[PDB]
């Protein structure tokens, strides 16, 4: 079976790609996004994109994406010697590790000084079009690394990281929600710097935001709760939502599960998975463990685009 | 996606797209079976019409008359 | 007549919306953390009053849209971030002149409006696909509508009429309603391919509505007919936030961007490609564009996110059309001077005219010269005859003199070296390399050991570039082959050798053979004569078939099939 | 000389026309946000072949690249960008990249000489000029930014030096446009410094104070010095002799032509680089040639 957490009989009744097939629309949209990001020709080379995927998946210890990605990096003209470590890597990605830190652990310390040092003149410089692809790639790979452990899917690294004991801090200059929103501000900027990426991100975001929940005691309230709670975990505070419904609409088991998945995805266990909502069907636990990657990606993209916009103002 | 050979005359790399004529005859490969020197069909035809030596400098054999 | 210069006052907090009273003396400027009022003077505007004076920073002050009223200067109204349509009446002298507080909406309101004829009826529009109507008789509500769409923006209200009322949505449709009939939208028409961010009527022309959106377009619609008829369309740089019509004219707009661009543009609806005016006194995006006039032509107010507020004048605008390049020309290969200039420079100012005004010695001499194979005298005499037959006489004389100097009580041996070198320099300097290169090649070692290598390489490269420019490949390769410098006799030795394979065994063959080591089948057989091809071998790329160079040409002239036999048109006719 | 009027079928001012490497094709652009390509026919007639939209602002200078890299174009527009359009096989043109780095509108874009690879330079209105490079020749989508220079003044034109020798290091000329009454020079010369791998400051034309509107380097073909042209309110021709940090130059003035009685907009040289062309607000085209003694004189007036 693909997963040791979900029964094989359930999967048959309803290598990790087949798991996501139970949702048609999102499977299609994610596959389109993946195809454009990692396979189509663009500002960066294919080998560099695979290396970026490797470094963005070797952050949550996902020993599934740090695999095939290095297994297909070699078959694309890549340098076999590079896998010895980042110390062997060229002095062009060494500027990317510091921003790869917070894009997976602690997003809130990004600011103008970080992007500026990345866009600094010398013997190894990025352009806007060739770092906006990099940051979208990093966010996509972090989201996949979170989701794969979120379904516990069954199918060296420490020599690829700088200070690998960083981790995620609980939290407590908050981010005000409806001050810089995707549907108004960020979409224009990503589209201007990256036209097709903006449209594919848009389709993904609305496709994920149109899925139902069926079994409920009005399949929108729990959606809004599970959508805004993960956001306020990261620092974006929507003023309109009444936050009593957050605790009154999600069992503490659900809360501990979603925090364990989105913060320290290596910590989830079969007992951790099953300890919440045993009386349901696994697709219901999938449509919830599968929107968290989307919320994480939204928050990361919003923070990054707020960081980059200030650099031009 | 590594560069293809080039004509000894045009110095331009070869290639052919793999009513409107998609891929004319003049752009086909052609090479000496003793040299392995090659180029476009048209340029080689023109060169060997007025000359008789291998188009590449420092090459020696008389490419056309070998078979004619 | 209003009389003001170009001045910019300062604000301590960024603003998001401006409104202008009927007296054109005071302006409302407000945002998330500012709610002051400013008064316009003859010379400089000064602070007058602070409406945001509550003891604590409560959430029902962070406005997003503020509207004054045109017949009651004491009335004011605004929309708070989370739905609070709070109205303000300055008549009450109790400092914080608040009034009826409203909280009966669900999510973020976007814009508020007013009827330009009545002072009691109020409109509103929010993210719920709703439109909150009210009566200022303190009532309960009026006619809350169901938009059946996404977030509503730029509600606004009709100008000449009394009952018409439009509203634009986030997925890209505009509607039209009536107060007395709140059940169904009277008119339905899609407008954009994205969020419609703007809307405004035409003060002069009735029914001429103009909408803007994130499509980076601005479209003016004709509502006289029963359908949504387009009249114009303006392409811009970025998303369009506010569309404002200048008074007393019929064809000018004023649009501000939403991101990246910080500039106001005054577009002419007739001329949609180049802006008429342009303002560039800001540092961030300009959030609001408002007039100052009941009806005057040349006074514009503004407000941005840099905490600034400034008044504009048509005269001082940085006009770009008057300071652009109107012409362009370039030279051709032989001579093809192509000239382009405005229709007002050759004879009604937005068009150009294209015309082409219109070296044989170089081309004629290239293939008619002689460079090797015969002794010095034969080459010199032949080249002199070739020159004479064309018209250039001095070059023929130089040929003959060189033949006398070299092909000879005697002169010293190295007596003419300086003269020859100076000739080569003289001919090369004035831009004629066809002579210097040819003389260099012919004379060879007699003169090559006198000039430096860099100048020789320059001569050769420049001449070869000129030759290839004319598609004279034979002579260019001829110069390459006989080139007397190492750096030039290497251009055709780079990446010009193929690697040949057998299609039965799929293994390489040696460099001097025509048979297969494992296959033993002679893998060089023309598909026309079935004979061994030892020299030139053409090869179709879609068939992997080929043969003799001459045979295949004749076959392909005759028919369009692979001679070996396989359904395939090797040229697609 | 005769003229053949061609139906532009544009909706606004045509800005530039540029010719192909082999002289059989020519490309046009306009402030109507489009680019069209015309090819000559057997009977010497011109007809259109492609009429696709490129940018969303007024499209300025459009250039051709050497066909050794393929049939690849470039353009700049009011959108603060720059494109590397290419034609692929009916045939149509497809975009390859979009360099979006400048905060102000990009004015001019010019391809580099062949002998230094595939490069592209763009000047921005705020005063920054930047050189790009595409080391992977066969895919015109991996563009990189190599150098960035600050001109301390507005930039209006750019021109490469086509000297193919290895005794001349590459150099680039920058044409300013600011009209503020503060005197100061407009044209500046930047010279590669392969010892340190950076572009330096080589020379500055102090005798130029009026706004510069177009610039151009003369083709060399064998000349041992450098010839420059400037499109100011007059037409000037300069001569630069390198003496055997950057190299030291000698700047002389050869022509001070003022028979346009207008503002000169454009300048263009020949292939052999012995005759010059220029157009001004008067409306006709002049041709200038040397009378074999460093004494230029007019040799035609086309209108
Ligand atoms: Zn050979
Ligand atoms: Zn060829
Ligand atoms: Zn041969
Ligand atoms: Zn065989
Ligand atoms: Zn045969
Ligand atoms: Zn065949
Ligand atoms: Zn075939």
């Amino acid at each position: 079976g693909p997963s040791a957490f979900i029964p094989v009989e359930e999967v048959l009744r309803e290598n990790l790609a087949v798991v996501m097939g139970l949702h048609p629309d999102y499977f299609t949209s994610f596959w389109r996004l993946h195809y454009l990001l990692l396979h189509t020709d663009g500002p960066l080379a294919s080998s560099w994109r695979h290396y970026i995927a490797i470094m963005a998946a070797a952050r949550h210890q996902c020993s599934y994406l740090v695999g095939s990605h290095m297994a297909e990096f070699l078959q694309t003209g890549g340098d076999p010697e590079w896998l010895l470590g980042l110390h062997r890597a060229p002095e062009k990605l060494r500027k990317l590790s510091e921003i790869n830190k917070l894009l997976a652990h602690r997003p809130w310390l990004i600011t103008k000084e970080h992007i500026q040092a990345l866009l600094k003149t010398g013997e190894h410089t990025w352009s806007l079009a060739e770092l906006i692809q990099a940051l979208v790639l990093l966010t996509h790979c972090h989201s996949l690394s979170s989701f794969v452990f979120g379904c516990g899917i069954l199918p060296d690294m420490l020599c690829f990281v700088e200070d690998p004991t960083f981790g995620y801090e609980d939290f407590t200059p908050t981010f005000r929600a409806q001050d810089y929103t995707w549907e108004d501000h960020g979409y224009s900027l990503i589209q201007r710097l990256y036209p097709e990426g903006g449209q594919l991100l848009d389709e993904k975001f609305q496709a994920a935001y149109s899925l139902t929940y069926n079994t409920i005691a009005d399949t929108s309230v729990l959606r809004r709760a599970i959508w805004n709670y993960i956001h306020c975990v990261f620092g974006i505070r929507y003023d309109d939502y009444d936050y009593g419904e957050v605790n009154q609409l999600l069992e503490r088991n659900l809360k501990v599960y979603i925090k364990t998945v989105a913060c320290y995805p290596e910590k989830t266990t079969r007992r951790m998975y099953n300890l919440f909502w045993r009386h349901f069907r696994h697709s219901e636990k999938v449509h919830v463990n599968l929107l968290l990657l989307e919320a994480r990606m939204q928050a990361a993209l919003l923070y990054a685009l707020r960081a980059i916009t200030r650099y031009m103002t | 996606r590594k560069p293809l050979p080039r004509c000894a005359l045009c110095l331009i790399n070869m290639g052919t797209p793999v009513d409107k004529k998609l891929a004319q005859f003049n752009n086909w490969f052609t090479w000496c079976h003793n040299c392995r020197h090659g180029g476009h069909a048209g340029h080689m035809l023109s060169w060997f019409r007025d000359h008789a030596e291998c188009p590449v400098s420092a090459c020696t054999c008389k490419c056309m008359q070998l078979d004619t | 007549v209003l009389t003001g210069r170009t001045m910019h006052c300062h604000l301590d907090a960024p603003a998001n919306a401006i409104s202008v009273c009927r007296d054109a003396a005071q302006v409302v400027v407000a945002g998330r953390s500012i709610f002051k009022i400013y008064a316009i003077e003859e010379e400089q505007f000064v602070e007058k009053l602070n409406l945001r004076v509550g003891r604590k920073p409560s959430l029902n002050l962070s406005c997003a849209d503020v509207v004054w009223h045109q017949m009651d200067e004491n009335l004011l109204a605004t929309a708070a971030t989370n739905g609070v349509v709070v109205t303000w009446n300055l008549g009450r002298p109790s400092r914080n002149k608040q009034d009826q507080l409203f909280t009966e909406h669900k999510r973020t309101v976007n814009k508020v409006c007013f009827h330009p004829t009545e002072a009691h009826v109020l409109l509103s529009g929010s993210q719920d696909g709703f439109m909150k109507c009210f009566d200022l008789r303190r009532k309960d509500s009026v006619s809350t509508f169901s938009g059946q769409s996404e977030s509503v923006r730029d509600v606004q209200f009709s100008i000449r009429d009394y009952f018409t009322f439009a509203s634009t949505f986030e997925n890209g449709n505009v509607q039209l309603w009536d107060i007395r009939r709140p059940d169904r939208c009277e008119r339905m028409f899609t407008a954009h391919n994205g969020p419609v961010f703007c809307c405004d009527w035409h003060p002069e022309d009735r029914g001429w509505l103009a909408t803007g959106g994130r499509d980076k377009m601005v479209k003016v619609w004709d509502m006289t007919t029963h359908r949504a008829k387009e009249m114009h369309c303006v392409q811009t740089i970025a998303s369009v936030a506010r569309v404002k019509w200048r008074p007393e004219c019929r064809h000018h707009l004023a649009t501000c961007s939403m991101m990246v661009d910080h500039n106001i543009y005054v577009w002419d609806v007739r001329r949609p490609f180049v802006p008429a005016a342009m303002f560039e006194e800001h540092r961030d995006v300009t959030t609001g564009i408002a007039w100052r006039h009941p009806h005057d032509p040349s006074f514009l107010l503004s407000g941005s996110k840099d905490s600034s507020l400034c008044q504009h004048l048509f005269r001082d605008a940085s006009q770009p059309v008057e300071r652009a390049n109107p012409e362009g020309l370039c030279y051709g290969l032989f001579g093809d001077l192509a000239f382009a200039a405005k229709e007002s420079l050759v004879a009604g100012l937005a068009s150009s005219a294209l015309s082409v005004f219109e070296m044989r010695w170089f081309v004629d001499t290239a293939e008619r010269y002689a460079l090797a194979g015969r002794p010095l005298a034969e080459l010199c005499d032949h080249n002199a005859k070739v020159a004479r037959e064309l018209g250039r006489n001095q070059v023929a004389q130089t040929w003959t003199m060189l033949r006398i100097i070299y092909c000879s009580s005697r002169l010293p041996p190295d007596f003419f070296g300086v003269l020859v070198r100076d000739m080569l320099h003289f001919y090369a300097e004035q831009g004629d390399v066809q002579m210097a290169v040819s003389v260099l090649i012919v004379l060879g070692e007699r003169v090559r050991k006198d000039i430096d290598e860099q100048t020789q390489e320059h001569w050769y490269t420049s001449y070869i570039d000129l030759l290839q420019r004319f598609r004279l490949w034979n002579v260019s390769n001829e110069v390459v082959k006989l080139s007397t410098s190492r750096a030039v006799s290497c251009l055709n030795q780079a990446s010009t050798t193929l690697h040949v394979n057998c299609s039965h065994c799929k293994r390489p063959m040696s460099s001097r053979g025509w048979v297969c080591d494992r296959c033993h089948r002679c893998a060089s057989m023309c598909a026309v004569c079935h004979h061994v091809v030892k020299g030139l071998f053409v090869w179709c790329q879609g068939c992997s078939h080929g043969g003799h160079l001459q045979h295949i040409m004749k076959w392909l002239e005759g028919s369009s099939h692979c001679p070996a036999g396989c359904g395939h048109l090797c040229e697609y006719s | 000389f005769v003229a053949r009027s061609i139906a532009a079928d544009h909706k606004d001012l045509i800005h530039d026309v540029s010719f192909d490497f082999h002289g059989r094709r020519m490309a046009t652009c306009s402030s109507d946000q489009s680019v069209k390509v015309w090819d000559k026919s057997e009977s010497g007639d011109w007809h259109c072949t492609a009429s696709w939209k490129t940018h969303s602002g007024s499209v300025w200078r459009v250039t051709w690249a050497h066909p050794e890299f393929g049939q690849v174009l470039a353009s700049c527009s009011f959108d603060r960008t720059a494109a590397v359009w290419e034609e692929i096989v009916q045939s149509h043109w497809v975009k390859r990249t979009t360099l979006v780095d400048s905060r102000t509108s990009v004015t001019d874009v010019k391809f580099a000489p062949k002998h230094m690879g595939l490069m592209l330079a763009t000047c921005s209105a705020d005063g920054i000029v930047r050189i790009y490079e595409a080391p992977d020749v066969m895919n015109l989508s991996q563009w990189s930014l190599q150098h960035e220079i600050s001109c301390k003044l507005s930039c209006s034109c750019i021109s490469w030096n086509p000297s193919s020798s290895r005794a001349h290091s590459p150099m680039i000329a920058v044409g300013s446009d600011d009209s503020s009454p503060n005197a100061m020079a407009k044209v500046q010369i930047f010279e590669y410094n392969e010892n340190t791998r950076k572009y330096a400051k080589a020379e500055t034309l102090m005798t130029v104070t009026d706004p510069v509107h177009d610039i151009a380097f003369a083709p060399n073909l064998g000349r041992s010095f450098h010839i420059l042209a400037i499109a100011t309110k007059d037409v000037r021709i300069f001569t630069l002799k390198p003496v055997r940090g950057p190299t030291k130059f000698e700047i002389h003035i050869v022509a001070q032509f003022d028979n346009h009685n207008s503002q000169v907009w454009r300048v263009s040289w020949n292939i052999t680089g012995t005759v010059l062309a220029s157009s001004g607000d008067d409306g006709c085209v002049r041709l200038w040639k040397a009378n074999y003694m460093d004494n230029w004189k007019c040799t035609g007036i086309l209108k």
